[PDB]
Formats: C-alpha cells, sequence, structure tokens
C-alpha cells in the first residue's frame, strides 16, 4: 500500500507503523541544495524557525568578503551567486562525454575610499557540476557519488586517565579547532596545572592568566576553592604580565628578539582573531553547550574568547576535585564529566555540500592572495573587478575534488541496491580523516549511540572493518552534521503520535522504550515494568511512567541492505554481514524474477534507487514500444519516457529497461511504469527461486562446494549479459599523424573481412580473441633492416612500409558481439584532447550461462563456487518426478548459526504450494495472531515477513502441516519439512527424508571468466627485468618470501634457483630457456639476476665500495 | 676482484669510498642540469642523459650517425666521442660531479 | 594498458671479434698531469684537445 | 668512552681512513636506472632522482660562479650551506628537516628510499619475484581425482605449455615452421588439443 | 631580469629555452583573458587569431608546454604500487623473435647453400650476409674476376632462381 500499483505482498508483520520510511536519498539531495541555496531549501529551513538561514556558496563569500590591501584605501567584497540552466542534459553529457554542469555568476564590488566610487560588475565564476535527479555527479561522462565523512568535531574535550606509578586520576583538556592552533591543560603526578599552548614543552596556567592580564589577586579571587590552582599559583616564581608574556614568547617563537608589541600581540593574533584559528559554527556551538556560555543567542564570532580560556581551566580543576555541576557567571549550570570521543554526539558528518563548500573555500582563498597581489601592482582608478579577479584556482580546486580525491568515487553500478547503498556510507577515512593503519581498535567498534544512526551489521570484511558504514532507515542529519533518529513521545505512559527527532546527547538524556512493547489499543502499556535503554547503554526495566520515549519501529537499527534479510535474528551477526555485503555483488540476469519469501524493503529500495522509470504525473498510456512510452496526461498535454536499452553499467552488466503497462492503461503519479535492472514489477529482485535439497551427495559439494542442475544452463535461469568497451585515439606524431584505415601492412585478406571501408569492425560481427577491432597505422620513419630480411624482400618483391602496423584487437580470453560503435573526429569539432584528431569506442556484449567456477550465495551469508552442473536425469527426484535444482551441503550450515536460511526454505516451500489453514473448529490455536487472509494462499504466493517482526516457529510448523496437493492429492512434504526422494543413477530411494524446499540464491560477480590468467613470456619491467603483473597484462605471478621459505623447508635448491633467474631476471637466460625448450635440448646453466647488478649500482651511488672478489 | 659477474663469488665486501674511488668508477664528468632536447628528443651534451658519458643509446652506432656497424665496434668517434658499442651499457656506466 | 619507450633502438647481429676496422691509440695530458688513452679510427683526423 | 671506542677501534683496526665521511665528489647513477620514459600519446614520465641530482648540480655551478664573482662571505656561506641540504636530499630525504616534495606536496624519492622498507629492493625485488611459466584461476572440488592428481582447465595448459607445444608440432608436421606453430597456437587449431 | 631568466632556465625537467617560454607565458596570459571575458573556453582559432599566430603552432606551443609525471607515484589507493610497475618496456628481447630470426638465418643459409658455390657467393657478397657489409656489383666482380654487367646478369639469373617455388616455399612463413 501507499504506492500505487504495487504488487499485494501479504506480510506476517503484526504490529502498526507510524512512521514511514523516509526518502533513502535525502542524504545526498538535501546537502547539496543546502550549498546552491534552493527556494526548495530555503522553505524546508522556514518550517524550522525563522533563523534567516544562508547557503553554502552565501556563507563562503560572506566570510571572504571584503578583501582589503594593508593600507585600508580599497576593497573588493562578493555578493549574490546565481546559477544559469545546465549546458547540456544528462544523457547528453554521458554520451558525449561531457561534464553535467551548470554556469556560476557572482557579483562583485570595488570600493576606493579616498574618492569614494563603487565600482560593480557581474563576475562569472566558472562552471560548477551540478547534481542529479538521483544524487550523483557526471564527471567527464561517468557517474561518480561523493560520499560523506565521519569526522571528531571541533571542541573541548576532557578526559582522564590512571597513572600507574603513583595510582593518580591525571585530567587533562584538549580544546581543538577546524583550523587553528591547539591549546591543552594537563594536571600531572604532582600538583601541577600545565599547558601545552600550540605543541610546545610545558608551562603553568597562572603564566597564561598573567600573559592574559590577570593579577594573583584575581586567580585567587576565581580559583580559590582548588589547593592545586593556590600551589600552582606560588610556584610558578614569575610575577608580572609582561615578565609572563616574556616567558611565553621565549618559547612559541624561538629566535626571534622580544619585542613588546610583538610579545603584547603574540597571544592574540595566534588564537582571539579570525584570520588563523576559527573553531566553526558547530565548534562554537559544542564549546557553548559543554561549558554553558551563552544559552540562547545566535552563533556568531566563532573566534576563541577568553571567558572560554578560563571556563575551561575552571572545569577542568572542578573536574580533578570531584564535583558534578558548575556554573560560570553569566551563564548555566553544566553536569562535570569527562568526554568519549567515538560518541555520535561528538562525531559528526561532513557531508556532500560541506565537502564541496570546502573545496571552494581553498580555492577562494588563492584567489583572494592573487586580488590583493594584483591590487597593489595596478594604478588605482584604473581596475576593476575583472581586471582584480582570477577565477583559474577556483575552476582547478573544484576540478581537482571531483577527479582524483578519495572521497569522489566510482558510482557502484552492479545492481540498484549497489548503487542505493553507495550513497548512504558513512566512511571514516579520507583526506581529514584516520587512516586504516593508523587507526585504532576503539574507532572500528559498535557504540551503544550507533543505535538508529549506524549499522552494526553492514560493514566491509576486508581491512576497512569498522572504517566504513551505512547509514539506518530512519536517520536524518542535523544542519550541524549529527545524526538524529526518530522517536515516539509517550507522557504519562500513553504512547502519542508526536515524532521528536533526537541526536544521541538527549536520547542520553532521556530514556527510550522498545518497539515492540505491548500497547492497550490508545497508547497505554499493558505491562507494568517496560524494558528501556539507559543513559550509557544500560538496559534496564523501569516502572511505565518512567518512560518518555519509544521506537518508531523494530528494525530501526537497521540499514537498506540489511533489512532485505528474511529471518535475520536467527542468523548470527558475521553471516549477515557476509550476506548484507553479498546482496550488493549479484549481476543483472535476463529475466529477473521476485523471490517468494521477502521482507517488505525490496519495492521502496527499488523505487529510491531509481533504475524504475517513475509516472511523475497521472494520466492514459498512449502508446507503448520497447523504446519509449507516451502517457497522456489529464489535461491535454502528454510525456514520453525513452527507455535505455543494453546499455553499459560502470562495472561491465547490462542495464535494459522494459516497459510494464499496456497500451490502454491508466496510470498514477508515482507508479512504476517500467522495470529496471534487477527489479520484477518494482520490486528489487535480485536472484532467482531454485528448489534445493539439504543433503550431501558424493562429495561434489564438499566444503561449500555447490551441485546445480542442467535445467538452469538449457533454460536460461542464470544467464547474464556482459559488455565491454574497447577505445583506441589516432593523434599526432613527431614524424606525422596516425590514421584510421583498412590498408594494414602485412597481413592477409582473411583478417580483413569483417572490415567496414574505414577500418572499424562492423555491428553484428562476431569477435574472438586477437580480431582486428579498429584498424590503425602510425609513421615509423627510417630504420636499417637487417640483411636476412632484404633478401627475403628481394625475394618477394614487397616493399618497406614506412608506417607500422598498431590496431586495436581483441584482448586475450574475450569474444562476444560487436553492438555499438561511437566514433568522434576532429573535423566535426568534437572536443578531443589536444593532439587527437579521432576517437573511436567499440562495445562488445556476450551473453554468459552459468558454468562451474561460478560463485552464487543466498541472503543468509551462505556462498560457494560451482563445483558440478549435473544432468537432468542423475538429479534426487521428488515422488513427482521432478529434480531438484541446486544441492547444498548439511555439515556447513549449524556450525555457522544461520539457520535462517532453512527456516527461509521451509516459508518457501510453503509459497509454492500454497496452503489452507482449517478454520472450521474456530481458528487453531497456533494461529491465533496470524492476521487474517494469511489464513489461506494460493499457489507460487509472494509473502513477506520483515525483520525483526515476522513469522514464528509456530507458524512456520502450521502452516507446513497445512499445505496443498500438487496435481494428485500427492502431499510430497511432510510436516517435518522434508520430502522422500529417488536416486538419479541407482534409481534407489534414499533411505531418510531429505529437507527440501524453495531458497532464493542469487549469482555473485566474481566469474571464472574474470579470473583465469596464464603466461608463458610476456611483458618486462623496465629498471628491473621482472615480469610485470596483473590479468590486465600477461602478467607473472609473485612468489614471495614465505614461497621462498617453503622451497628451503623443502631441500629444493634447484627448483629455487631457476624460479629466482630464468624465470625472472636473468635476461640472457630467459631467452636461452626458450630457445632450448622449442630446440629440445637441456635447459641452461643460469646467471646473475640483474636487480642484484640494479642492487650494487645503488649501493655504489651511496658512496659506498662494494666488491665482488675471486678467492 | 670481478667486475663482469660471471658466478665465481667468493666474498662480497664493503667499505667506504673515498674521493679517487669515486672518480676512478666515473666515466666523465657530468656539469650540466640537462636531460633532453625538447624538440628533438634526443640527450644534451654533458647533461645527465649523455652519450659521451655514459654510453650510446642506440645498438653500435655513435651520436652523429658516422660510425654505425659492428665493423667500428670498440672506436671513440672523434666528432662526438661516443663510443660505439652496445646500448646496454647506459646501465653499467657511472659519472660524478665534482 | 601503458607502454613507454626509452627511446632507442635494440638491433639484431651476432657480436663477432675478428673482423674489425683498424684503430689507432692517442694519448693525452689534462693540467693536473693526468694521461688518457682515446681509441680513434685508424683512417680519421686525430683532434688536439679531448674532454677526458 | 665504551661507546666512543667502537667506532674509533673501527677505524683503526681496518684499513679504513676517516676522511672518506666527507664528499669531494658526489656519484651519479646510470641513466636507464632512472629512465625517461615517453608513453603512449607523448607524455613523459620520469623518475624523482634527476630532479635531486639537478639540484645539485644548480647549486654547485651557482656556487662556482659566486666564487669566482668574488662575492661577500653572506651570500658564499648561504649557497654552500644550500649545497650542502641539497647533496643531504638525494641522498636521504627528510632525515634532517623538511621532506623536499614534488607536485602536489608529495615527497621525493631518494636513493636511500630505493632499499629500506617492505617496498625497498631487498625485500620487494630481491627475496621475491615474479614469474613466468605461471597461472593462476579459482579452485573447485575433484572428488573423482587421486591423491598424485590435479585438474588444470585446457586454456590455462595451453598457455603455460606453449613452447612444448610449439616444438611438438613442428616435429609432428602439422607445421611447417615456428611462425606458424605459433600461430596455430593462437588461433587454437583442433591438432592443438591432440598435441597438448 | 635575473629571477625570470633564471626561473626560465631552471623550472622543468626537459628545458625549453628563453623565448619559447615567453610565448607560452604569452599565450597562458591570454587564454586565461578569454576565458574571463568570453565564458568559455576559447578555440585554438580564437587564440591563434588573438595571438597572430597560425592555428597549428598553438598546438605546437601548447604540447611543448607540458611537464613529465613521476615514475615513483603511487597509482592505486590501497595496493602501494607505484606508477613504473605497470609500462611495459617496449625495447626487450621478445624471446621468440629473438629464435624466429635464428632459425631463418639456419634456413636462408640452407636454401643458398643448396644453389652453386659462385651463384650462392654472389648473393651474400651482394647483400652481406657474412660481415653486414653489402659490397657492390664492382667489386664482386673483381673479387671473381668478372665484369659489372656480367655480375648483374648472373645476380638476376640467381633471382629468378631462388623465386621458385620449391625454394620459397619455405621461406614464406618468415614474413
Ligand atoms: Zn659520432
Amino acid at each position: 500500500n501507499s504506492v500505487p500499483g504495487a504488487p499485494n505482498r501479504v506480510s506476517f508483520a503484526k504490529l502498526r507503523e507510524p512512521l514511514e520510511v523516509p526518502g533513502l536519498l535525502d542524504v545526498q539531495t538535501d546537502s547539496f541544495e543546502w550549498l546552491i541555496g534552493s527556494p526548495r531549501w530555503r522553505e524546508s529551513a522556514a518550517e524550522r524557525g525563522d533563523v534567516n538561514p544562508v547557503g553554502g556558496l552565501e556563507e563562503v563569500l560572506y566570510e571572504l568578503s571584503p578583501i582589503e590591501d594593508f593600507s585600508g584605501s580599497m576593497s573588493l567584497s562578493f555578493s549574490d551567486p546565481r546559477f544559469d540552466d545546465v549546458k547540456a542534459p544528462v544523457d547528453e553529457c554521458k554520451d558525449k562525454d561531457m561534464t553535467y554542469a551548470a554556469p556560476l555568476f557572482v557579483t562583485a564590488e570595488f570600493i576606493n575610499n579616498n574618492t569614494g566610487e563603487i565600482k560593480s560588475q557581474t563576475v562569472f565564476m566558472g562552471d560548477f557540476p551540478m547534481m542529479t535527479e538521483k544524487g550523483t555527479f557526471i564527471i567527464n561522462g561517468t557517474e561518480r557519488v561523493v560520499v560523506s565523512q565521519l569526522v571528531r568535531s571541533p571542541g573541548v574535550y576532557f578526559d582522564e586517565t590512571i597513572d600507574k606509578s603513583t595510582d593518580k586520576t591525571l585530567h587533562s583538556v584538549k580544546v581543538i579547532p577546524s583550523r587553528g592552533a591547539w591549546l591543552e591543560f594537563d594536571v600531572d603526578k604532582r600538583d601541577t596545572v600545565g599547558v601545552r599552548i600550540d605543541r610546545k614543552r610545558r608551562q603553568p596556567v597562572t603564566v597564561l592568566l598573567k600573559a592574559l592580564g590577570w593579577t594573583s589577586e584575581q586567580i585567587v579571587e576565581r580559583f580559590g576553592f582548588s589547593e592545586i590552582m593556590r600551589s600552582t599559583l606560588e610556584k610558578d616564581n614569575t610575577v608580572g604580565t609582561d615578565e609572563a608574556l616574556l616567558d611565553i614568547y621565549r618559547k612559541l617563537r624561538p629566535g626571534e628578539p622580544p619585542t613588546k608589541e610583538s610579545a603584547q600581540t603574540l597571544l592574540e593574533n595566534l588564537f582571539f582573531k579570525e584570520k588563523r584559528y576559527d573553531l566553526a559554527r558547530v565548534g562554537r556551538y559544542k564549546v557553548n553547550k559543554k561549558l554553558g556560555l551563552h544559552v540562547g543567542e545566535p552563533i556568531t564570532s566563532s573566534t576563541l574568547t577568553e571567558e572560554d580560556v578560563v571556563a575551561t581551566i575552571e572545569y577542568l580543576v572542578r573536574l580533578h576535585e570531584g564535583q558534578t555541576t558548575m556554573t560560570v557567571p553569566g551563564g548555566v549550570e553544566v553536569p562535570v564529566e569527562t568526554d568519549d570521543i567515538d560518541h555520535f554526539g561528538n562525531r559528526r558528518l561532513r557531508t556532500v555540500g560541506e565537502l564541496i563548500q570546502n573545496q571552494i573555500r581553498v580555492g577562494m582563498s588563492r584567489m583572494e592572495r592573487v586580488v590583493r597581489e594584483r591590487m597593489t601592482t595596478q594604478d588605482v582608478e584604473a581596475i576593476t573587478p575583472q581586471t582584480l579577479i582570477n577565477i583559474r584556482p577556483v575552476v582547478a580546486a573544484i576540478k581537482e575534488f571531483f577527479g582524483t580525491s578519495q572521497l569522489s568515487q566510482f558510482m557502484d553500478q552492479n545492481n540498484p541496491l549497489s548503487g542505493l547503498t553507495h550513497k548512504r556510507r558513512l566512511s571514516a577515512l579520507g583526506p581529514g580523516g584516520l587512516s586504516r593503519e593508523r587507526a585504532g581498535l576503539e574507532v572500528r567498534d559498535v557504540h551503544p549511540s550507533h543505535y538508529g544512526r549506524m549499522c552494526p551489521i553492514e560493514t566491509p570484511e576486508g581491512p576497512n572493518i569498522g572504517l566504513i558504514g551505512s547509514l539506518s532507515v530512519y536517520a536524518r542529519v542535523n544542519p550541524f552534521g549529527f545524526i538524529e533518529t526518530p522517536y515516539r513521545k509517550v507522557v504519562d505512559g500513553v504512547v502519542s503520535d508526536e515524532i521528536v527527532y533526537l541526536t544521541a546527547d538527549e536520547e542520553d538524556r532521556h530514556v527510550v522504550a522498545q518497539a515492540n512493547s505491548p500497547i492497550d489499543a490508545d497508547g497505554r502499556f499493558v505491562e507494568p515494568r517496560v524494558l528501556v535503554r539507559r543513559k550509557a547503554g544500560e538496559v534496564e526495566y523501569v516502572p511505565s511512567s518512567e518512560v518518555d520515549y519509544m521506537d518508531v519501529s523494530p528494525r530501526q537499527m537497521v540499514s537498506v541492505a540489511t533489512a532485505m534479510i528474511p529471518f535475520l535474528e536467527h542468523d548470527d551477526a558475521n553471516r549477515a554481514l557476509m550476506g548484507a555485503n553479498m546482496q550488493r555483488q549479484a549481476v543483472p540476469l535476463v529475466r529477473s524474477e521476485a523471490p517468494l519469501v521477502g521482507t517488505g524493503m525490496e519495492l521502496r529500495a527499488a523505487i529510491d534507487a531509481g533504475d524504475v522509470v517513475v509516472a511523475e504525473e497521472s494520466g492514459v498510456i498512449e502508446e507503448v514500444s520497447a523504446d519509449y512510452i507516451t502517457v497522456m496526461h489529464d489535461n491535454g498535454t502528454r510525456r514520453t519516457y525513452r527507455m535505455r536499452k543494453f546499455a553499459r553499467s560502470n562495472h561491465g552488466t547490462c542495464a535494459n529497461q522494459c516497459p510494464i503497462v499496456d497500451a490502454g492503461d491508466r496510470v498514477e503519479a508515482g507508479q512504476v511504469i517500467a522495470d529496471g535492472p534487477c527489479t520484477d514489477d518494482g520490486e528489487m529482485a535480485l536472484g532467482k527461486n531454485l528448489l534445493v535439497a539439504i543433503m550431501p551427495w558424493e562429495g561434489h559439494n564438499y566444503e561449500d562446494a555447490i551441485i546445480l542442475s542442467n535445467r538452469l544452463v538449457e533454460e536460461d535461469v542464470l544467464t547474464s549479459i556482459h559488455i565491454e568497451e574497447h577505445e583506441i585515439d589516432a593523434r599526432d606524431t613527431k614524424l606525422g599523424a596516425e590514421e584510421i584505415t583498412r590498408d594494414i601492412p602485412n597481413i592477409s585478406d582473411e583478417v580483413l573481412a569483417d572490415l567496414d571501408e574505414r577500418g572499424i569492425v562492423r555491428i553484428g560481427a562476431e569477435v574472438r580473441d586477437g580480431d582486428i577491432l579498429v584498424g590503425k597505422v602510425t609513421p615509423k620513419g627510417e630504420t636499417e633492416l637487417t640483411p636476412e630480411e632484404r633478401l627475403l624482400r628481394a625475394i618477394f618483391g614487397e616493399k618497406a612500409r614506412e608506417v607500422r602496423d598498431t590496431s586495436l584487437k581483441v584482448p586475450h580470453g574475450e569474444s562476444g558481439k560487436v553492438i555499438g560503435i561511437r566514433v568522434f573526429s576532429r573535423e566535426d569539432e568534437d572536443e578531443l584532447p589536444a593532439g587527437v584528431n579521432e576517437l573511436v569506442r567499440v562495445y562488445v556484449a556476450q551473453k554468459r550461462k552459468i558454468s562451474d567456477g561460478d560463485k552464487l550465495a543466498g541472503r543468509h551469508g551462505n556462498k560457494g563456487v560451482i563445483g558440478k552442473i549435473l544432468p537432468v536425469e542423475d538429479m534426487p527426484f521428488l515422488a513427482d518426478g521432478t529434480p531438484v535444482d541446486i544441492i547444498l551441503n548439511t555439515h556447513g550450515v549449524p556450525r555457522r548459526m544461520n539457520i535462517g536460511q532453512i527456516l527461509e526454505t521451509h516459508l518457501g516451500w510453503c509459497a509454492h504450494s500454497g496452503w489452507k489453514v482449517d478454520a472450521a473448529k474456530g481458528v487453531p490455536d497456533w494461529a491465533a495472531r496470524l492476521p487474517d487472509e494469511l489464513l489461506e494462499a494460493q499457489p507460487n504466493a509472494i509473502v513477506s515477513t520483515p525483520v525483526f517482526d515476522g513469522a514464528q516457529e509456530a507458524e512456520l510448523q502450521g502452516l507446513l502441516s497445512c499445505t496443498l496437493p500438487n496435481r494428485d492429492g500427492d502431499v510430497l512434504v511432510d510436516a517435518d519439512g522434508k520430502a522422500m526422494l529417488f536416486d538419479g543413477r541407482s534409481g534407489e530411494p534414499f533411505p531418510y527424508p531429505v529437507t527440501v524446499g524453495y531458497m532464493y540464491i542469487m549469482k555473485l560477480h566474481h566469474l571464472v571468466d574474470d579470473k583465469i590468467h596464464a603466461r608463458s613470456t610476456g611483458p618486462y619491467s623496465m629498471i628491473t627485468q621482472q615480469p610485470l603483473g596483473g590479468k590486465a597484462q600477461f602478467g607473472g605471478q609473485r612468489f614471495g618470501e614465505m614461497e621462498c621459505w617453503a622451497m628451503q623447508a623443502y631441500g629444493a635448491a634447484y627448483t629455487l634457483q631457476e624460479l629466482l633467474t630464468i624465470k625472472s631476471d636473468d635476461t640472457v637466460g630467459r631467452v636461452k630457456v626458450y630457445e632450448a625448450i622449442v630446440k629440445g635440448e637441456n635447459i641452461p646453466e643460469p646467471g646473475i639476476p640483474e636487480s642484484f647488478k640494479v642492487l650494487l649500482k645503488e649501493l655504489q651511488s651511496l658512496c659506498l665500495n662494494v666488491e665482488v672478489l675471486s678467492s | 676482484g670481478a667486475m663482469l659477474d660471471v658466478n665465481f663469488f667468493d666474498e662480497l665486501r664493503i667499505g667506504l669510498a673515498t674521493a679517487e674511488d669515486i672518480r676512478q668508477w666515473s666515466y666523465g664528468e657530468v656539469k650540466k642540469p640537462e636531460t633532453i632536447n625538447y624538440r628533438t628528443l634526443k640527450p644534451e651534451k654533458d647533461g645527465l642523459f649523455c652519450e659521451k658519458i655514459f654510453g650510446p643509446t642506440r645498438d653500435w652506432e655513435c651520436y652523429c650517425g658516422k660510425y654505425k656497424r659492428v665493423r667500428f665496434k670498440g672506436i671513440i668517434c672523434e666528432r662526438c666521442g661516443v663510443e660505439v658499442t652496445r646500448a646496454k651499457v647506459r646501465r653499467e656506466r657511472m659519472g660524478h660531479i665534482e | 594498458v601503458l607502454r613507454g619507450s626509452r627511446l632507442g633502438a635494440v638491433s639484431y647481429e651476432t657480436d663477432r671479434n675478428h673482423d674489425l676496422a683498424p684503430r689507432q691509440i692517442a694519448r693525452y695530458r689534462t693540467d693536473n698531469g693526468e694521461e688518457f688513452e682515446v681509441p680513434f679510427a685508424d683512417d680519421a683526423e686525430i683532434p688536439g684537445t679531448w674532454l677526458c | 668512552a665504551l661507546k666512543r671506542l667502537k667506532v674509533v677501534a673501527a677505524f683503526q683496526q681496518s684499513g679504513n681512513s676517516p676522511m672518506g665521511m666527507v664528499l669531494d665528489a658526489v656519484p651519479v647513477i646510470p641513466p636507464e636506472l632512472r629512465p625517461m620514459v615517453q608513453l603512449d600519446g607523448g607524455r613523459f614520465a620520469t623518475s624523482d632522482l634527476n630532479d635531486l641530482y639537478r639540484r645539485v648540480i644548480n647549486r654547485n655551478n651557482r656556487l662556482k660562479r659566486l666564487i669566482d664573482l668574488g662575492a661577500p662571505e653572506i651570500i658564499v656561506n648561504n649557497e654552500k650551506r644550500m649545497l650542502q641540504e641539497s647533496v643531504d636530499a638525494l641522498f636521504d630525504n627528510g632525515r634532517r628537516g623538511r621532506p623536499v616534495t614534488g607536485p602536489g606536496n608529495r615527497p621525493l624519492k631518494s636513493l636511500s628510499d630505493l632499499l629500506k622498507g617492505k617496498q625497498g629492493r631487498f625485500r620487494q625485488n630481491l627475496l621475491g619475484k615474479r614469474v613466468d611459466y605461471s597461472g593462476r584461476s579459482v579452485i573447485v572440488v575433484g572428488p573423482q581425482l587421486k591423491l598424485h592428481q590435479c585438474g588444470l582447465p585446457k586454456l590455462m595448459a595451453l598457455e603455460l605449455f606453449k613452447p612444448f607445444v610449439m616444438k611438438r608440432l613442428v616435429d609432428l608436421n602439422h607445421a611447417q615452421n615456428i611462425k606458424s606453430a605459433k600461430r596455430m597456437v593462437e588461433r587454437q587449431r583442433p591438432q592443438v588439443w591432440d598435441v597438448l | 631580469q635575473a629571477i625570470t631568466r633564471a626561473m626560465a632556465d631552471q623550472a622543468r625537467t626537459i628545458r625549453i629555452p628563453v623565448h619559447m617560454v615567453e610565448v607560452i607565458n604569452k599565450l597562458g596570459r591570454i587564454q586565461r583573458e578569454l576565458l574571463q571575458d568570453l565564458g568559455r573556453e576559447p578555440t585554438p582559432e580564437e587564440l591563434a587569431k588573438e595571438m597572430d599566430i597560425t592555428p597549428e603552432k598553438v598546438l605546437e606551443i601548447q604540447q611543448y608546454a607540458r611537464e613529465p609525471i613521476s615514475l615513483d607515484q603511487t597509482i592505486g589507493d590501497e595496493g602501494d604500487s607505484q606508477l613504473g610497475d605497470f609500462i611495459e618496456d617496449s625495447e626487450a628481447v621478445v624471446a621468440v623473435d629473438a629464435v624466429s630470426f635464428t632459425l631463418l638465418q639456419d634456413q636462408l643459409q640452407s636454401v643458398l647453400d643448396t644453389l652453386s658455390e659462385r651463384e650462392a657467393g654472389v648473393v651474400r657478397l651482394r647483400f652481406g650476409l657474412t660481415d653486414g657489409q653489402p659490397r657492390t656489383l664492382d667489386e664482386i666482380g673483381q673479387v671473381y674476376g668478372v665484369t659489372r654487367e656480367r655480375i648483374r646478369q648472373i645476380e638476376s639469373k640467381t633471382m629468378s632462381k631462388l623465386r621458385h617455388p620449391s625454394r620459397s616455399q619455405v621461406l614464406r612463413d618468415y614474413l
């Protein structure tokens, strides 16, 4: 429901949902339209207060303007950014290898103070790349996703450590800004209060207080409660503000002579001025919230203050003393406690608009440096904003962010789930956040403040586990960058329908119930004591009126890819992590059916991903073809929607779109009008439903291998289309110009048969490994030919052929049909790089059957390669005569704790066969909580068990005991879920019943045709002469240290020597080995490897006299 | 001891090279911070890629093309100074900066 | 796949040792008394100074 | 005195003189161990040691100009200190001070960086290499095999055993010579599997 | 003047002279002004008309203004692999060309050996198959005591013999 033409998927769920799932690309689109300053953002911010908001671009231009030279006689300031329409639409940008962008215009203004003159222009600032309707960027023709970054927010961070020599609690502070110099405040093993101002040595805090200008009477009056402060005031042996400033200056800038004004202004121009220190709006907000300084005041003047420094030291000494509350004079009370730096109220999120804003700010700093620099040279009253402004650094900053950055990534296009999960990703690493090797084991953990904000399950399993996560389903992001999650407000024990979005601090202040606690039909709790979540991750039982919030749903804590695993709470967390990560490696198949047992997430994850065509406005379908759908709206006007037929995605797969509407059908707004890569009738469909048996079978499924039927090869069940793109270009050389032609040097007319009369293949032609695709030739020059070659040319009459053949050929192991050619030319005014006269792209598509070595999976972490593809007739078959389609091994299930796959197999059999609960003498006791019209189902019913609220084991037992016969009255699978099978080879019945059912398996993008390589002799490196590495070359395999130790442990001196000399490095021995194999002789003796000679020349060039001695 | 490295080694000795060792290994002094010509892409004389110091770029040719076969093997061209020999000696000849 | 050339040629010849062109040896002397031998071709004019 | 006598006795008991710790000439590594290659498309790529050597030559030539010009000692000492720091950055970059960076604030790779570490000469190229006659694929279970047997896919075996099958194709008169035998193996004629 | 001429001499690895650095800086200023005052990256025709040169000279200057990339930079993101591990040495011995040339030398020597002695000697001394030095017809004529036109005539008749299918079938595959 709520989607206008959705298929009827009956749900096993028992609880009502108060809040619908949000837009699942809001994390991208809301941030970028904040950065623009869209009217949609402006009214959405006007809804949440009238706080006079400013966009990201206006914020950067306001904090930059006005730019003034040293004399103060002239100023340049910016205002009012504007965007034109985009230069070309998204499909044209992708087709023509362009960037989807819009021109940005700002209003610059120049003031000459001594006369009074306003010279105002309108300055073009560059082609700003725009975000499409799905949260992506088309940068140079490719679709890119900017990933949000998890960082530590600026603020004050109090913490304590316990000593191990004296066993004292040593408290400390760090106040860390964005863009500034740090300062700390320790309390050491002696009773002293220190300062390490800007990572210098140490000094007592009274030095810093006197340098700020505090007398000892003032210090005693303020810190009169602290014996620590009294002792460190007495033991400092430095009295006087000038003396303290001298003591600071003597170590802060060592070597510079202390002048009085420089010493007096060093502290102010290091911290308190907006040039070199500005903790941001978030940092000022967090400092004011921690110390309680300004309660309701709007956040401005984001530099540090002396009241902030004195409040920090006062907080530190009261924390060391052991109090729990304090108040600064002129503020509110705050609790006194230490800080956790991994807490999600201290970890913020630099989203896409903020990352682009930082790069704009970096570019405009260089622009204003050049503004001052050429403002001093040029004659005044002759200059104007377009003579002051050089926009080339801003253009280059945005360009080098969008290409070659860590957080601007190639979009994951395997299926719609990969695409939707690449957005909504929170990566902790990148430029400005922690590394991978230098990251501790404490930031890779799941913290109790991730509940509802980050998913505990979905994370990589490689060396990135914990450093990349995913947003939860209901989570929002603050104006400041903090992740919120919604809660239902409960008052006097009655759960109302107010939804409040709480960040992790306010959640720590309250006590939050659980979404499945019982409710007496008006909101009032049924039980007397409710299970809750308290301040520190404590889970208790409190009285029912102590509660003041409640989760909106179970599965509030999970993400999109994790909410699609049925029966998740019966799987262990390792196998759920694997299942969620393998779900976004499935390939699009040629037919794509939807699961029998799913959760309810598959529809919304398919509409929100965007590979489905959705009717924007209601109408009636006027004309359908395979290329377009044109609907005629209710007021005259029509609209046609082109489909994307057989388009290569970023990873080689196919991106077909198929209409699913008839030619007179009435559609509604929001109704799915055409399918996508991996969807069936509008909902995400990544695999196929296959009949499974859970026996072992003759060793062919030993240790996660898999046996398949040959029906899945004959009937094209698991068959997929993969497209490859090959590119060549013909540019100018020193000796002439390369050209694309059929008149190649000496090759036969056999290999020139499929080439049209410009040297490109014909569309539809089958290509093998080594076939010419584009015939190119380059000018060679003049060389000296061998006497043997000259004699052969004189015998056979051939000429010199002053051009050298360098064509584009199909690489090793590839084939397919040529389906498309895209040629760009210099003379037709296509925008090619300098030098290139022509560029040709050929598309070769092939259709891949399933074969052994290919990797399949289910949704519960059960992967495995195919070991055998049996014939149909030697497969275990039911008493019907029906063969099974896949055989999975028994030994792999119970030691992995993923019996969600077994309960899915049972429910899938019941959904295939259908059922009918016998409510003759009333409803049976196990079906008392079953929703009505789950009390019968037709064959091939689609059902849905949601994640933490689904079908119970009592319900699966009952539905197994009532299920429909096949064609005769023959119930083939008994009340345990087990069937009697026959052996396909011997013919005898298997002696015990076997578990059968329908599991939804999917085919993963780890196919054999990409994995296999071999090499006898190929390319070699340049400095050291060892083989290159990789399948993209020919590429050798590496024989490293551990393999050498295995050879030495065996005792294989000759095998090891031959591997390390005449198979890598011995340059004159490689050729003699080849010649000796071909002539049939004995393999010769090895020589010195070339890497040893390179080592000796590097040791000699470090001035070391290394020499080899004889005897 | 051995310098061509035919594999009868007994020892490998390391030590500290003096200036006489350095300017005895060297085949010539490099005295320009030049690498190749920007137009013809051929090495510059006395530069970091010089053929008179480090040996020729093409097998058995000099720099000016005056001597171009194995018949002239081991002689030095009287014009450009490039010894006509193999091109793989540019992995073996050192130079020095004074 | 990146493919680059250090701009030189590799010839396929048999490195013989017998039928070689005649050479004459000059001897030069720098201003600190060092001495060097330069093998010039036999039919070639020996220069007056040489950069050693 | 014990810690001093280690290095004083090292210089005594050998034939080393301690004068080799100060440099009067700097050796220059051969050119093809620091090459300048021309890529596809006319672009050049070079090897980060040419920049360090060029800094040494530039500052040395300018020092010769200042000494023969007769400049004051402030200028001459600043030039000598710069020459010393450039030779230090050639041998070991970032050991003393800030490293010399290239474009993009990336530090240049000096002569001691070619030797040290997991990616240096000793551990990357000498104790373990990449090898010819070498393949890789993905394993499946072979329960019909004996213990001394493996199943090798024929498309991998044809590439590993390519010179042996070229020799045998010539020997059985399926090919006239090694060139046409290599063409038969590359185009995968039906005689190739019988020979393999 | 000293700072600017030194920067022209010493800024780049491949040294461009001072006058070419001056026209590169001129083209840079012209291109910046046209991009600012046009709202679009100018064409080579617009640059060549603003700077009074031909539209191919603009491309020659713009391709001389390219700086080398580094062989020692990490081309990956996680594998810590440099650029120089991806560049195939396009001038190494291919190890099957080197043995094919050997077998071609042997086969060509066999086919020449099954002719007559003086007829094979004429072709070997003509094409320099023994010492790499192709002599002329008068040199071979004074070698065998014959005249130049008779040397040319017997050379033509040996080429007619060697163009036979019975000789050239074993050598057709080596081209
Ligand atoms: Zn020469």
